[PDB]
């Protein structure tokens, strides 16, 4: 159940971040709106930047650096 | 950052104590065997020490045998310098 | 008090490396390498890092610079410093600060690479269910698999013992 | 005899006694009578992060038991 | 005799020799290996059910599959 | 590209130059070699951490124990040098000419 | 210096070289280079003069920085496409610094400054074991990671190494430095033909190690260091001199004699590639490094120097050493001319 | 409340050390036939507070290195009570026993720095010998630590306080416990393992905080009590009482026995402990694989 | 070059069983017992085809099965399960030797009524 | 010389230290496990030159997996565009906490 909730939540963050990118890059040249960097269409594990970009400190430090120097 | 805060507080308290203190007023070759002998046995300690993290596996006979070979090799080295007047003075 | 903490600890790491690679008296150099190993162990523990960096810390800052200070103390005194050390330290700080500027307020500087300019909280794993803390079982190998490796390592250690005693007048 | 020294030994023991009792009182005060969830592994940490996620306060200790179903 | 010449060394050789030999006879070697093997760290995946194997129950309460009981039986 | 790797490689190059250029004593150059050892240790270790190359994690500890006994041999040689001379100079070595 | 302890250290030399041979993992190759260093250090300083002290110190520093640069190249290799196979690599920078580390290892004209120094102030058995095994060690490495090397590196190393071994060598008076400079030139040769056919490199390794074993066995047969004692060994023993004649002319590589065969086959499979001026310039340098061979043979066997007596007193006494295997290896090393299709031994 | 946790940790160390000094002086006085200090001050607590402020008053290398040695000793003495599992430890460190050992090695560093700092004397050569007799025991202590945690799963030390509460660990290994005790005698650097200068009070402080650290860790390691939860005061009282009794026993052994000869010390260490340590440790390896009880690391 | 397609919130508007993990760990054996037969549909789907955006409707299936199980334990026996999780709540990291008596009482509850 | 003790005496002393897809003590992958398996099965029966001619697709895929070089390049381009248009000062962002 935790696996299912995690997958639904990271897909929700991906949908919201594609909404972010559809908002922000309306004037850039080039840039197909949904480029995966790779070639073969398979599911890749995200890199925590695609999950949490433009968060500015708080939630990224909680979700990444909290286990590292907490308890 | 918890350990960083503790390190900061202890360092600043140590500096406050030291500033209160000080602002309110030819060798032997036989010495050399000890350090390198210590360091090589510390290296074989570093080889031995990942055993209690390891002791839950399937191949237990291989673990036990290589553990025996490690302690027996350390014993061979220690008995070598023991018989060959190494740690003497 | 900002996000680029791994980057800043790497900066102080390079600072300490310059601080003893400017060739001081060797006990001051050992002091600088102790500080450099401390901040580097802080770096590897801040990647977490909870096992291995503190694990081999006892061998490096628990075993090495003690014996370096030992063999430095019983060798000579070097009681006089020179302008060359200070000039080399200023040139090292020049290279450091110039890289800091052309990375922080710019995009990239390439020796032969493409260094993307940002502090790297990413990349990082997405909280995947280890439950065994991968470093732990990782170094807790060598006993179900590592047959040959511990044999040749102990062989080299035995030979190191007999080599040291022979050269220092075996038997 | 030792009758004169054991009160001083007891005062030294109280100075040894005090940081554990003070620390445990701050532990039990820091979570509303609860203990800190001692996260050691990545699984325990993800468990604690969903705990602080589902509580709504972004604070794990409330733990909102069973009254979120309907 | 040979004993009190270098006594702690001889005692160390004796206890080390029994530490070497004692794995060659024990009533708990295979028990040790089975208890260590019977602890699931990696998660057991399911699979496409089978082609009618004489194993693998649906509910894990059903004792048809190979399971342990000597964990409780000392 | 993990930007910290840039400055750790720069730190390697600085430690390499501190190994090679040295004027007064062998202990300084050998200590810069030990710092270079530490640099390779830390760099490969952060590689294995952020790459999750969890199978063969033998590299940092085994690299350090082997280059440790290398350094022990180096200290043996420096003690021999200081014994057969008065100092441990880069100089006083013009004998056995080239 | 117990013989049991020396048999142990010889076993470690063998074991380190075989770990260099057989291990497909990079860490074990680095461990093998280290263990071979750690074993070859107490072979030297068999005496206790400061000469061997300084020699082992210099060799220790060179081999140590070679090992460290190799570990650097491996760590960069896994920063890029990362696999622990000894295969065709995937970086010009990592292969670049790796070939530079191997040039530190086996000696090139950038990196030859330690060689006559470390080979002068040591006994000759130590020089034999270091030359044979420390030039046999990188050949497995190059033989397995040839397909990802920029050729300009090894080519510049080879050209410059053979011309430094040609120029440096016409002035020296010590036999040890002569053999050291010859080792420099021939390792430049045996590295030069890597990226075209390693068969010539390995067969030249065989022939050169046989030649050096015969040469140093002859110089074990008389505790000599200069040409003067060589003329005295003429005046006490004639057959040693014709051995010096034939072996030195084979080191010259002359076509009736066996040393020309590794040269000539290298020229063949280097000039079936249509570069000509580079092989003939290298062969001009191979002409150039024969002068000191020839004047050495002059001062030993063909000219006759006057001598001091008590060699009359020596004449009652035999040359009663035991050799490891001198005469068999000598007639293998010299009369091996019609065995040219024994090139096919490899694959 | 984290800085208040820091305050509750590092404020009582000063009162703890000063009262330890009065306790050891009074107990030496009663091991001898000496009542006192009891004249000036009720049972002599004013006597250590006047010792501290007096040694601060009575004050007149390479000023950098001269400061770098005692600052390192004192910051280790401060920062090394963190993973102590008095019932709820301060930071629940995943591994702290090798952290203990590495910071003991850093204490050896600070001693070597002061030994260089003692300004070019046969005194400093004796200080180098003191460094040698200090460093000659971290082998044996670490290998004994490896054996006594080999029955304990991992370094996590709360699983250790789980394993201890059934039966004490003194009964699975009493001679290994005594050998570790002798190793702590040698590492704490007091009688009979002697010997060998400012600031004297701060160096005094660092050594006694080292000894209290080792005493609390010893009382942790080889004994315990039944730990009833939701009242830490029970285990705190009982653990404090037994740490008091262990420290009193340690001073009580520090009182009454003559010192060793240096070559007797080294010869004794290597050729009496070290094969015996190896045999006990290979026996601790071979035991749980034959008794089907290996500890379940989580 | 290759762009992707990611599903919308059209299927990611689903209520969750947002309880704490301590009470869920307290309900480990029982939730694994009656339910969690068709969540191995989701498990098999994921470990064969490693795609999330593939097996999500079975994520809804296991979510509504857990919701069914939680309503069943809420309405039916009993109330001192609340006592059980608030007993096992403050024990740091939870074991099962910790709160054994109320575990036995909850056993007697679930055995006698269901 | 590449001797064949490894392929002859059968003892695979180093056929587990080499890459992944061997059995970990706790069976977990790394970040590029499928890319490893695909690249290795592309370059199995291949003489390493038409590997460079043909398996370049999976080679570049594996390298951009192992580094995320162009991934962080695109992400930094996103960050620079975000920085310059928030210097412009538009749409106080509802990507976070709100809508
Ligand atoms: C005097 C040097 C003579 C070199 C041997 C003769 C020779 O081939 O010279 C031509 C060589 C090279 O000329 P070449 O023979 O390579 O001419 C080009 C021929 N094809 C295109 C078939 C390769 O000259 C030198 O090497 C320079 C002297």
């Amino acid at each position: 159940l935790l696996q299912a909730e995690k997958d639904r939540r990271v897909l929700q963050m991906l949908r919201e971040n594609l909404e972010e990118e559809a908002t922000i890059m309306k004037d850039v040249p080039g840039w197909k709106v949904g480029e995966s960097v790779f070639h073969t269409t398979r599911w890749v594990t995200p890199m925590m930047g695609e999950l949490y970009g433009l968060r500015t400190g708080e939630e990224i430090l909680s979700s990444t650096y909290g286990f590292i120097w907490y308890t | 950052m918890n350990l960083m805060i503790t390190l900061l507080t202890n360092f600043t308290l140590a500096t406050l104590l030291v500033t209160i203190a000080f602002w309110l007023p030819p060798f032997s070759m036989k010495f050399f065997l000890v350090a390198i002998t210590f360091l090589l046995f510390d290296l074989e300690i570093a080889l031995l020490l990942p055993l209690p993290w390891a002791s839950q596996t399937t191949n237990l006979n291989t673990m036990l045998t290589m553990a025996l070979l490690l302690i027996f090799l350390l014993a061979v080295s220690l008995a070598y310098e023991w018989t060959q007047k190494g740690l003497e003075w | 008090m900002m996000t680029y903490i791994v980057f800043i600890l790497s900066i102080i790491f390079v600072m300490g490396f310059v601080g003893f690679s400017s060739k001081p008296s060797p006990i001051y150099g050992g002091l600088g390498l102790i500080v450099s190993g401390g901040v580097g162990c802080g770096i590897v523990l801040n990647f977490g890092g909870s096992f291995l960096g503190l694990m081999v810390f006892l061998i490096y800052l628990g075993g090495m610079m003690v014996v370096f200070g030992y063999t430095t103390a019983m060798a000579t005194e070097q009681y006089p410093s020179n302008k060359v050390v200070l000039g080399t330290f200023i040139t090292g700080l020049l290279m450091e600060f110039l890289m800091v500027y052309y990375v922080l307020k710019d995009k990239e500087v390439e020796i032969v690479f493409k260094f993307n300019g940002m502090g790297d909280w990413v990349i990082y794993d997405t909280g995947d269910s280890g439950f065994f803390s991968e470093e732990a079982m990782g170094i807790a190998a060598l006993y179900s698999y590592g047959t040959w490796l511990v044999i040749v390592t102990g062989w080299s250690l035995l030979i190191g013992v007999v080599v040291i005693m022979e050269i220092t007048r075996g038997n | 005899m030792w009758f004169e020294v054991l009160p001083g030994i007891a005062v030294m023991g109280v100075c040894l006694f005090i940081p554990g009792m003070a620390t445990a009182r701050i532990h039990r005060f820091s979570n509303g009578g609860r203990e800190k969830r001692v996260a050691h592994y990545s699984y325990q940490w993800y468990l604690m992060e969903r705990d602080r996620r589902v509580s709504g306060v972004n604070r794990y200790y409330v733990s909102k038991g069973l009254e979120n179903i309907d | 005799n040979v004993w009190a010449k270098e006594p702690v060394l001889v005692a160390s050789f004796a206890i080390a020799g029994l530490a070497v030999i004692l794995p060659t006879l024990s009533p708990y070697t295979k028990y040790s290996l089975m208890i260590n093997r019977a602890t699931p760290y990696n998660y057991p995946v399911p699979l496409r059910d089978d082609g009618n194997m004489p194993d693998v129950p649906s509910h894990p309460q059903d004792p048809q599959g190979p399971s342990l009981e000597w964990l409780k039986r000392l | 590209m993990s930007l910290v790797y840039m400055n750790i490689m720069m730190a390697f190059t600085v430690s390499l130059t501190g190994l090679l250029m040295y004027r007064s004593h062998l202990m300084s150059s050998l200590l810069c070699l030990e710092g270079m050892m530490l640099s390779l240790f830390i760099l490969a270790t952060l590689m294995i951490l952020n790459s999750h190359f969890t199978l063969a994690s033998m590299m940092p500890i085994i690299l350090l124990v082997f280059a440790a006994c290398e350094a022990a041999l180096g200290l043996s040689l420096l003690v021999m040098v200081s014994n057969t001379y008065g100092t441990d100079y880069v100089q006083n070595l013009n004998l056995l000419q080239c | 210096m117990n013989p049991i302890i020396l048999i142990i250290i010889l076993m470690t030399v063998m074991l380190g070289t075989i770990i260099v041979m057989i291990s497909t993992h990079w860490l074990l190759i680095w461990i093998g280079f280290e263990m071979n260093m750690l074993a070859i250090i107490p072979i030297m300083m068999k005496k206790h003069n400061p000469r061997a002290t300084e020699a082992s110190t210099k060799y220790f520093l060179t081999q140590s920085t070679a090992s460290m640069l190799l570990m650097m190249a491996i760590i960069i290799n896994l920063m890029f496409s990362g696999q622990w196979t000894v295969m065709k690599l995937f970086n010009p920078m990592a292969s670049m610094l790796m070939t530079m580390a191997l040039a530190m290892k086996l000696g090139m004209a950038p990196f030859h400054f330690w060689v006559p120094e470390v080979t002068q102030g040591i006994p000759l058995s130590s020089g034999l074991i270091l030359l044979t095994w420390q030039k046999l060690a990188p050949m497995s490495v190059l033989y397995q990671i040839l397909p990802s090397i920029n050729l300009d590196l090894i080519l510049t190393l080879s050209i410059l190494s053979i011309t430094i071994g040609g120029w440096g060598g016409l002035n020296q008076t010590q036999l040890r430095k002569i053999m050291a400079y010859s080792s420099i030139a021939h390792m430049g040769w045996m590295t030069a033909v890597l990226l075209y056919n390693p068969t010539m490199t390995l067969l030249n390794l065989i022939i050169y190690i046989i030649m050096t074993s015969t040469m140093f066995t002859l110089f074990m047969a008389n505790s000599t260091t200069t040409t003067l004692s060589l003329s005295h060994t003429w005046n006490k023993a004639p057959i040693m001199t014709i051995l010096v004649l034939i072996t030195l002319l084979s080191m010259g590589g002359l076509p009736p004699l066996s040393g020309f065969m590794p040269k000539w086959m290298i020229i063949q499979e280097m000039t079936k590639n249509d570069s000509i001026i580079l092989p003939t310039l290298m062969a001009i340098t191979a002409l150039l490094n024969l002068y000191f061979y020839m004047r050495l043979t002059y001062s030993t066997a063909l000219t006759m120097f006057p001598s001091t007596n008590n060699m009359k007193m020596k004449w009652q006494f035999p040359t009663t050493k035991r050799m490891t295997l001198l005469p068999t290896m000598t007639v293998l090393s010299t009369m091996l001319l019609p065995l040219t299709p024994i090139l096919s031994i490899l694959e | 409340m984290f800085m208040i946790n820091v305050l509750t940790l590092i404020i009582p160390i000063l009162l703890a050390v000063a009262f330890l000094t009065l306790v050891e002086r009074k107990v030496l006085g009663y091991m001898q036939f000496r009542k006192g200090p009891n004249v000036v001050g009720p049972y002599g607590l004013l006597q250590p507070i006047a010792d501290a402020i007096k040694l601060f008053i009575k004050e007149p290398s390479s000023i950098s290195m001269f400061i770098l040695a005692p600052i390192l000793a004192l910051t280790l003495a401060l920062t090394m009570w963190i993973p102590l599992p008095m019932p709820y430890p301060l930071i629940n460190m995943n591994l702290g026993v090798l952290f203990m050992l590495a910071m003991s090695s850093l204490a050896v560093y600070s001693i070597l720095w002061s030994g260089w700092a003692s300004n070019s004397k046969y005194a400093l050569i004796g200080a180098l010998r003191a460094v040698a007799q200090t460093i000659s025991y971290e082998v044996t202590l670490a290998i004994i630590l490896l054996s006594v945690l080999l029955m304990n799963g991992s370094f996590t030390l709360s699983t250790l306080i789980i394993t201890q509460e059934q039966v004490w660990l003194i009964f699975p290994a009493w001679p290994l416990a005594m050998m570790w005790f002798i190793s702590t005698l040698a590492e704490t650097n007091r009688a009979p393992f002697d010997l060998t200068a400012g600031p004297f009070a701060l160096f005094f402080m660092a050594e006694y905080a080292n000894i209290i650290m080792m005493n609390i860790f010893t009382t942790t390691l080889f004994l315990g009590a039944f730990h009833n939860p939701y009242m830490p005061e029970l285990y705190t009282i009982n653990f404090t009482i037994k740490s008091l009794l262990l420290s009193i026993t340690f001073l009580w052994i520090r009182a009454s026995y003559p010192r060793f000869r240096y070559d007797q010390l080294m010869h004794l260490l290597w050729k009496n402990f070290l094969p015996l340590t190896l045999a006990l440790c290979m026996w601790h390896v071979s035991l749980p694989i034959l008794l089907s009880s290996i500890p379940p690391q989580t | 070059p290759g762009i992707v397609e990611l599903p919308s919130l059209e299927d990611l508007k689903v209520q969750e069983v947002k309880v704490s993990s301590s009470v869920l760990k307290a309900a480990a054996h029982h939730y694994g017992a009656q339910c969690d037969k068709p969540n191995k549909e989701f498990m098999l789907c994921r470990w064969e085809e490693k795609d999330p955006r593939r097996c999500l409707e079975e994520g809804k299936l296991v979510n509504q099965c857990a919701l069914e199980f939680f309503r069943q334990i809420k309405r039916h026996c009993a109330e001192p399960f609340t006592e059980y999780w608030t007993c096992i709540d403050y024990s740091g990291l939870q074991l099962f030797r910790r709160c054994r008596k109320e575990q036995a009482q909850f056993d007697k509850c679930v055995l006698d009524k269901l | 010389p590449f001797f064949d003790v490894q392929k002859k005496l059968g003892v695979d002393l180093d056929h587990w230290m080499t890459i992944q897809s061997a059995e970990q003590p706790h069976r977990i992958p790394a970040r590029c496990h499928a890319f490893e398996k695909e690249w290795i099965e592309c370059a199995h029966g291949i003489g390493s030159i038409r590997a460079e001619k043909e398996c370049k697709i999976e080679f570049e895929d594996f390298r951009e997996c192992l580094l995320r070089q162009k991934t962080m390049k695109r992400l930094n381009a996103i960050k620079r565009q975000r920085d310059k248009l928030i210097k412009e000062g538009k749409y106080t962002p509802p990507p976070h906490h709100s809508g």
